[PDB]
């Protein structure tokens, strides 16, 4: 129940990007939503804190907790290109 | 202060007058007092008068304004800087509520700065507390002199105020700045402007004048010339790296109402940070500011052979005779010395940075967009910047300077650099990118038209093998890129703005001209409106120091800033 209200409130915004024909925003506005569903299921499943981290960063969490394979499928859900999710890792992992 | 009067025109007398009017206002209410301040006033304030003028009028305590009760000082008065803002009202209200009623009290005041508002009174006595002040009066503090040729208002938001929500306050505050430094200085006979805003000031201007019926001016005039520039008609230059001593400092590390905070190991004794006055008042920052950074090292390598000379002569001075004047001479080799230690460790933390690989890497990239080359495709090292996650605003800067040199970018391009901008720092900054498109920053092209080749080349924007030891353009500041700002400037002055009619009609806003009657080296003021960088302000003072028969530049603006605080007053508190 925790997201609900800010998951509406996505709505009503990409409704209005929407109305406005601004399409980049509306499709962006969409992934948020979808991503922050994503991320209550990560809380719900697997304890800690995932909501409101960028995506990046929700890869980047998973990872460094072991869960090597829910990382490398949410990274090919957002399309994430070869050469960024290679760099992210990189960064995840260095001294 | 010595420094305020170094050029052309007198600042003391602009520092002194508002000294004195702050001295006049303490003075009615007294007895001892506590200042309650606005926080965002004490920086700026900083410049006209320090707690030690304060205290011989008896200021015995100076606090933050904040809610609930006022804190206990045995004090006459208490006394509040503020803004005119109406949140403010509703914290002094119950600050002045707030008092314990038994035993003496203690007088209110109110100084609004800058300006006193009807509204924020009638809020006041809403609130019951508008008969509780015994004095209420402003002090239009608008234009701040920062050094002998430099003027401020210190308003980070004019940019965004203006351009975005249509918000011209500013613009009433840079107008009656000019009618102060006009009451002081004598009328300024001759306007010139570029851009929407300046349209304003000078309309403003003029109305005010016209609406003036005091005294007539008979001040003989120090400024034969004003010059008002909108910011938005160079974009470009702000974005840039600048390349100058203290454009550098600015860049990495900040000034902030003429002091910079240093990390202190390099420095005596060695906890916090080492912080440093940066001005013209010293004799050897006022040598190297304004030079390409490059040049820095010699002049440093000749002080220190000087000073290290006169040192090793105190082994020479074996009589009473020649004791006597190396001894007095001793006061002066011990500042100097001082002096030059501070730039050389300043400039050593200037080098770690620049010699390392990714500055060679950004600049390459700078350098690329300003001369032309591959504006328009994605660009390999932002995306390694992103993907790397390296500062937000540095992406920023680059994604900007690109749409910028590239009159926009084509809609492929540009969504895709903001879906890896969203994706890797967070949805929250679409509005940020919202902005900075609204701004003319980062925007899609329209057309195929691309305009920035006709103006660069047009005007000499770029330029290869630039001297940057002995410089003869104003492109030595950014090591090739003349700002437009400063060209446009240089071009008003010789030959005149007939010569580029074609190229002005392609930037934003009108170009206008305007006199102002008079009773019965030219000096120009230069008005940023929106902004301006150290940067731009050494290539002012490189035109005005060529004994060519030109011009000499004072310069105000908005805001002293860099492309990092430009662009972070545009995000929004996250």
């Amino acid at each position: 129940e925790r997201i609900e209200g800010r998951v509406a409130a996505l709505q009503t915004a990409a409704d209005a990007f929407y109305k406005a024909k601004n399409e980049f925003a509306a499709k962006a506005t969409e992934d948020q939503m979808r991503l922050l569903r994503l991320q209550r299921r990560l809380e719900d499943e697997l304890g800690g804190q995932f909501l409101d981290l960028s995506l990046h960063d929700t890869v980047t969490t998973l990872i460094l907790g072991g869960h090597n394979k829910r990382a490398e499928q949410l990274a090919r859900d957002f399309r994430i290109p070869d050469k960024r999710l290679w760099w992210l890792k990189l960064t995840a992992l260095a001294d | 202060a010595a420094h305020l009067s170094y050029g052309r025109v007198n600042l003391n007398v602009l520092r002194e007058a508002v000294r004195r009017e702050l001295r006049e206002f303490l003075d009615k209410c007294a007895g001892s007092k506590a200042i309650v301040w606005d926080e965002y006033l004490t920086g700026p304030f900083g410049l006209i008068a320090q707690y030690s003028l304060l205290k011989e009028h008896e200021v015995e305590k100076m606090f933050t304004l904040k809610g609930n009760r006022l804190p206990a000082a045995d004090v006459k008065n208490i006394i509040f800087f503020v803004r005119p803002r109406l949140e403010l009202m509703d914290i002094i209200a119950e600050n002045v509520l707030s008092e314990d009623r038994r035993g003496p009290t203690r007088d209110f005041h109110i100084l609004f700065v800058p300006r006193r508002s009807l509204l924020c009174e009638q809020r006041l006595k809403d609130l019951g507390v508008l008969g509780s002040f015994i004095h209420r009066e402003e002090y239009s503090l608008d234009l701040i002199p920062f050094d002998g040729d430099l003027l401020s208002m210190e308003s980070e938001g004019a940019f965004k105020e203006c351009y975005l929500e249509g918000d011209q306050t500013s613009l009433y505050h840079a107008a009656k700045g000019l009618m102060t430094l006009q009451a002081l200085y004598g009328t300024i006979p001759q306007i010139f402007g570029k851009g929407e805003c300046a349209r304003q000031v000078a309309n403003m201007m003029i109305r005010m004048k016209r609406e003036f019926t005091g005294s007539q001016n008979s001040i003989f005039p120090v400024f034969d010339n004003l010059l008002l520039l909108d910011r938005n008609v160079d974009l470009l230059t702000p974005l840039a790296t600048q390349l100058t001593y203290e454009g550098l400092i600015d860049e990495i590390y900040g000034i902030q109402n003429s002091y910079v905070k240093l990390p202190p190991e390099k420095f005596a004794p060695k906890t916090e940070a080492k912080k440093l006055q940066l001005n013209s008042a010293e004799e050897l920052y006022a040598e190297i500011r304004d030079k390409n950074f490059n040049a820095v090292g010699s002049v440093l390598s000749k002080k220190a052979k000087i000073i290290s000379a006169a040192f090793e002569e105190r082994h020479n001075a074996k009589t009473v005779g020649e004791i006597k004047q190396f001894v007095s001479q001793l006061p002066h080799m011990q500042a100097a010395r001082g002096s030059l230690a501070n730039h050389t460790s300043i400039a050593e933390l200037i080098k770690d940075v620049t010699t390392s690989e990714d500055f060679f890497d950004k600049l390459t990239v700078e350098q690329e967009f300003m001369s032309g080359i591959d504006t328009d495709k994605v660009n390999n090292y932002i995306e390694d910047c992103i993907a790397q996650k390296h500062s937000l605003i540095k992406v920023l800067r680059l994604v900007c300077l690109q749409s910028v040199c590239n009159s926009g970018l084509k809609q492929k391009v540009l969504d895709y650099y903001k879906r890896e901008i969203l994706q890797t720092y967070g949805y929250e900054h679409i509005l940020t990118l919202h902005n900075l498109e609204k701004a003319g920053l980062l925007k899609p092209q329209t057309g195929g038209r691309n305009n920035y080749p006709t103006i660069r080349k047009t005007l000499r924007l770029w330029m290869d093998d630039v001297n940057e030891q002995n410089p003869t353009d104003i492109s030595y500041v950014y090591s090739g890129y003349a700002p437009l700002s400063v060209r446009l400037a240089q071009l008003l002055s010789r030959p005149g703005w007939r010569s580029i009619e074609e190229v002005l009609r392609i930037l934003p806003g009108p170009h206008f001209e305007e006199r102002q009657p008079l009773p019965t080296n030219r000096v120009t003021l230069i008005f940023f409106l929106g902004g301006v960088t150290f940067a731009e302000i050494a290539a002012l003072r490189f035109l005005s120091q060529l004994e060519d028969g030109g011009t000499e530049y004072v310069i105000a603006t908005t805001k002293l800033m860099n492309g990092t605080s430009w662009i972070e007053a545009l995000m929004e508190k996250p």
